[PDB]
């Protein structure tokens, strides 16, 4: 029940913002307040051709 | 053939192209954006609607909606391979 | 990005760009942060321009 990482820094007021490859999901958006998604991501599978 | 080109959302245009044989999309998506559920600037449903949308994205509900409503295909004939000759293509030599 | 920068193009994402969770990267902020509105508007302006 303790957040670690960039979300951990934002939650515990050690950082106002967390810029980076930060994916939006339900739990994080419950614990922090995300902005508009500025790049599309999501689960994907990469295999050798 | 009254309008040469129609600029519109990727989802709607791609669905129309998949459904209709005589229509085809171009490509090179621009102004990448997303459909949102608009609400007034001071509303009580803001956070809950956003969280429900995110949760439906996390599981397969939005994938199920795409499958049932957008991701079904009637006539496509879209490939990079060279076209296969058909009756009308070489009916001239048969009549010859 | 890794597939684009891959050497020899031996690695590919299946489905020709198949994305499952289709979320997006966001700028994390503290709950009820006063910067959310300005950051959202700025990001949307950047996308529009
Ligand atoms: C929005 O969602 C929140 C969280 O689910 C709701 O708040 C809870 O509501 C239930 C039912 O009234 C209560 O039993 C909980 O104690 C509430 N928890 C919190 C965090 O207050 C809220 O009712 C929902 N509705 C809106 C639009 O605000």
């Amino acid at each position: 029940n303790v957040w670690n990482g960039m979300i951990g820094e934002v939650v515990y007021q050690r950082a106002v913002m967390a810029v980076g490859s930060l994916t939006i999901n339900e739990e994080r958006s419950e614990v922090v307040d995300f902005s508009v998604p500025f790049v599309e991501t999501g689960i994907s599978v990469m295999v050798s051709r | 053939n009254k309008l040469h080109a129609f600029i519109w959302d990727s989802a709607v245009l791609e669905f129309e192209a998949s459904q209709k044989c005589d229509l085809v999309t171009t490509g090179e998506l621009f102004f990448r954006s997303g459909f949102g559920i608009g609400m007034r600037k001071d509303s009580p449903w803001k956070q809950n609607v956003s969280l429900s949308i995110l949760k439906s994205h996390e599981n397969g509900f939005m994938e199920d909606l795409d499958k049932t409503w957008v991701r079904y295909q009637e006539c496509d004939s879209r490939s990079n391979a060279p076209a296969t000759l058909t009756f009308e293509n070489m009916a001239g030599v048969f009549m010859l | 990005y890794k597939a684009g920068r891959d050497e020899g193009c031996k690695l590919v994402t299946i489905g020709s760009g198949y994305i499952f969770a289709t979320t997006g990267y966001g700028i994390a902020l503290q709950k009820g942060s006063p910067w959310k509105r300005q950051i959202d508007l700025a990001l949307l302006q950047f996308v529009g321009d």
